[PDB]
RNA sequence: AGGGAAACAACCCAGACCGCCAGCUAAGGUCCCAAAGUUGUGGUUAAGUGGUAAACGAUGUGGGAAGGCUUAGACAGCUAGGAGGUUGGCUUAGAAGCAGCCACCCUUUAAAGAAAGCGUAAUAGCUCACUAGUCGAGUCGGCCUGCGCGGAAGAUGUAAC
RNA sequence: GAUGUCGGCUCAUCACAUCCUGGGGCUGAAGCCGGUCCCAAGGGUAUGGCUGUUCGCCAUUUAAAGUGGUACGCGAGCUGG
């Protein structure tokens, strides 16, 4: 994980996700895009 | 082109002010030389469609008060200076045998195939569009023609360089204002 | 940073920033612009920094034209200084923003590479801004 | 319908007969058999055969081959420059290649400028910019 | 378009209860799946299933696109055996209980519940077999965080397909 | 002075001559502490927001304008894909579609990018517009606006209704 | 019409922006090591040479020698350099 203010989509595979009320980011390439809160 | 129009029998600052945040609507006016004055109330969403025309403000516009139909030529126009929408619209009346100056875009054409371009590097530099013109409503441009294509770099084309397409009479030049319209340079 | 050759005087009073920006808000020699949306202050370092994120994120042409200018001083009590013993002294320069006043205008690149480049400029500067197109 | 792009082909060129150069590639589209094979009839001795090297193709179902104004082959042929055949290890970190823009008289024959760019100038900015990314560049 | 207004499309050989607010399916190779269907809910019969919401919300929306998926795999797994082929390595079955030695000291017993069973076709290899397909991807997971894959020579146990990160220093 | 703002010279309402177990109001209020609507109609909001807050970041949700993709069958998911010289370029274990140094139209004729980049740190595998036979259709990208969500960590004890 | 300093001693008490110990994610993390960022405040968290020292510099340890609020905690508890 990776603790931001501001969450992206780093590349193409990376997918943004509204979990538990937290802004997280999944990527299914690379778990360094992984982010969590934003 | 055609607008619809109403009445307006209420003028001032906070009448204004009510029309644009509780109505939806616009104010304006339309004048000429030869009748009154008469304001009358738009819609700011039928005339921004209007506006997102190019040939919007040199063309003869139909306007529609009640069964009353006049034509109108857009000659004002003021705007909310921080979001950018229409308040009051301020527009003219057109006459048939009438001087009727207006602002004309210029459009630049074969920008590509330019000498200054292509062989030479450099970039064209549209210092003016909008040009003003003198004209009888017969004769409206909606553009005019600004041909790029024979120009070298380094050089400037002005308001003598370029066509007054059938009586069209450019303002600046009727005055010693020879303006650059646009140019050819080098690069950074 | 963007200064006066010279001023008149050395010091302005305070004053204030009221009203909308009716003069300054169109897009005059540029084809795109920054204009702002809030009012504030622009310290020409702050202008200056954009500007170079403007003119490094171009890397091809275009005309950039920088329409704000800086021209009231703004002054500063230095530390452990006890107050009032005469105005202090200039330390840098501000434009005084408003509403509506267009910040920065390109023309010669796309509208895309124009949005992109002001999103660049937008990022440095502490004012609530926008884009816009030629009208 | 099938709607997507950045599609990938490569076989050994003229006979898709071989397969595990690749072996089991589709399970998506659902085309037949019998339609690619019968316009081996006019012309050789153009445009290098038989090495992998893809056509990008589009579908239809006429069935009655169909060639474009076309004779560029650009993705798969080129590693050698010298006579060695493999690929580039890492991009941009082993540097021990030192290369230019230098002897192109050889292809210069037939540069054919109609389907490459205006003029030949630019024919000089294609070749500027032909191989340029994984291990060499152009100034000269 | 949506799932919901897809049928489930049950073969002959599960033969369902219809019970008003609870569905009950029923059949060979695997039976007694009980499911209580929620009340933003309608299930209705024919020769084939198919569900329908209630009311305007944005909630029901997803609750019955769930719930014909929930019996989507809840039929298909009262007809077929669901499985999962987890690749390993060492695996010592012996019974309901499971026997594997994960690089430790300790060869760690996995015990498993009523429903699932895991076979041994091979010598790296574990084929699961279940009724509901939430249990087996359950089990499933339980013996993968007995040891995750580590990406740079690779030991662990995986899953079927392959898409492991790995990594070379 | 009085009433309200929990408590609170200076804020709000209102200027106390005295008595009354009379009434009507102002500010502020009407579930219980505690006097008065658990009042009515139409919405919004799921954070306990209300009841602390900025740059900026989010398929959170309501509303209102617009575009084209919209059954000749769209936006992601299953039944072919795959060339007519040549070693298309200062390099010689190895320099195709990601190195300091860049990119636009001539085939046998119904077919299409001398590349915006993850692969076997690379070769032999493979994710993006499809001129279509094939499952049968209503969805995709931005603007303005209402209310919300993270950004938001402190010291005696909940402890900023 | 007086709220008596800095430091040390003695005794503390809370926070968490965690020093150790505990649980994780990413990695330019092969392993011993690490780097960074989350979660966690339960318990622990040096002795000295110098100087009035707080600090600091050294010496030697430790798993670690945390950062801060408390009238820069604490003199109707001591000292008084």
């Amino acid at each position: 994980m990776k603790v931001r203010a501001s969450v992206k989509k780093l590349c193409r595979n990376c997918k943004i996700i509204r979990r538990d009320g937290i802004v997280r980011v999944i990527c299914s390439a690379e778990p360094r895009h992984k982010q969590r809160q934003g | 082109f055609i607008v619809n129009a109403q009445v307006r029998s209420d003028l001032g600052k906070g009448a204004s002010r009510r029309l644009r945040r509780n109505a939806g609507l616009v104010p304006a006016v339309v004048y000429g030389g030869d009748k009154e004055p008469q304001s009358v109330t738009l819609e700011l969403r039928e005339i921004a469609k209007l506006l997102e025309n190019e040939a919007a403000f040199s063309h003869v516009i139909a306007l529609n008060v009640g069964g009353v139909k006049e034509t109108v030529l857009i000659k004002a126009l003021q705007r909310h200076p921080a979001k950018g929408f229409v308040m009051h619209a301020d527009f003219l009346r057109v006459v048939a045998d009438h001087k009727l100056t207006a602002h004309v875009p210029l459009h630049f054409i074969n920008e590509e195939v330019a000498v200054g371009v292509k062989q030479a590097g450099g970039e064209i530099s549209h210092t003016i569009s909008e040009v003003e013109v003198s004209c009888l409503p017969k004769d409206l441009p909606e553009f005019i023609e600004v041909d790029m294509a024979k120009v070298e770099l380094g050089q400037i084309v002005h308001l003598s360089d370029l066509k007054a397409p059938k009586g069209v009479e450019l303002v600046q030049l009727a005055h010693g204002n020879d303006l650059a319209v646009a140019n050819i340079h080098a690069s950074r | 940073m963007l200064q006066p050759k010279r001023t008149k005087f050395r010091k302005q009073m305070t004053g204030h920033n009221r009203g909308l920006a009716h003069r300054g808000s169109k897009v005059s020699f540029g084809e795109y612009a920054l204009k702002a949306t809030s009012r504030g202050r622009l310290t020409a370092r702050q202008i200056e920094s954009a500007r170079r994120a403007l003119t490094r994120h171009v890397k091809r042409g275009g005309k950039i034209w920088i329409r704000v200018f800086p021209d009231k001083p703004v002054t500063k009590k230095p530390l452990e200084v006890r107050m009032g013993k005469g105005k202090g002294g200039v330390e840098y320069w501000v434009a005084q923003i408003q509403p509506g006043k267009v910040l920065y205008e390109i023309e010669g690149v796309s509208e895309e590479l124009a949005r992109e480049a002001f999103a660049l400029a937008a990022a440095k500067l502490p004012l609530a801004t926008s884009f816009v197109k030629r009208t | 319908k099938k709607i997507q792009a950045y599609i990938k082909l490569q076989v050994k060129a003229g006979q898709a007969n071989p397969s595990p150069p690749v072996g089991p590639a589709l399970g998506q589209h659902g085309v037949n058999i019998m339609e690619f094979c019968k316009a081996f009839n006019a012309k050789t001795q153009g445009q290098e055969p038989g090495l992998p090297t893809p056509v990008i193709i589009t579908v239809y179902s006429d069935r009655s081959f169909t060639f474009e104004t076309k004779s560029t082959p650009a993705a798969v042929l080129l590693k050698k420059a010298a006579g060695i055949t493999s690929g580039s290890a890492r991009p941009n970190s082993q540097k021990v290649g030192t290369v230019t823009r230098a002897q192109l008289e050889e292809i210069a024959k037939t540069k054919q400028a109609d389907l490459t760019a205006a003029d030949l100038d630019a024919a000089v900015r294609t070749i500027a910019g032909s191989a340029r990314s994984m291990g060499l560049n152009v100034e000269g | 378009s949506r799932v919901a207004k897809n049928p489930v499309k049950l073969p002959a050989g599960v033969e369902i209860k219809l019970a008003g607010q609870q569905l009950s399916i029923k059949g060979a190779k695997g039976a007694l799946e009980l499911k209580v269907h929620p009340s933003v809910e309608v299930i209705q019969d024919s020769g084939e299933l198919r569900f329908a919401a209630r009311n305007g919300d944005q909630q029901t929306r997803a609750m019955a696109g769930t719930t014909r998926a929930l019996v989507n795999n809840m039929v298909v797994g009262v007809s077929q055996g669901f499985e999962r082929k987890l690749q390993l390595v060492g695996v010592q079955a012996k019974g309901q209980v499971l026997s594997l030695s994960l690089g430790f000291s300790h060869p760690v017993d996995y015990e498993l519940p009523a429903g699932i069973v895991a076979e041994t076709p091979s010598q790296t290899d574990i084929l699961i077999k279940g009724i509901d397909k939430q249990l087996v991807g359950q089990v499933a997971a339980e013996i993968r965080d007995f040891r995750p894959p580590e990406p740079y020579k690779g030991k662990g146990v995986r899953y079927a397909d392959e898409v492991v990160r790995r990594k070379e220093a």
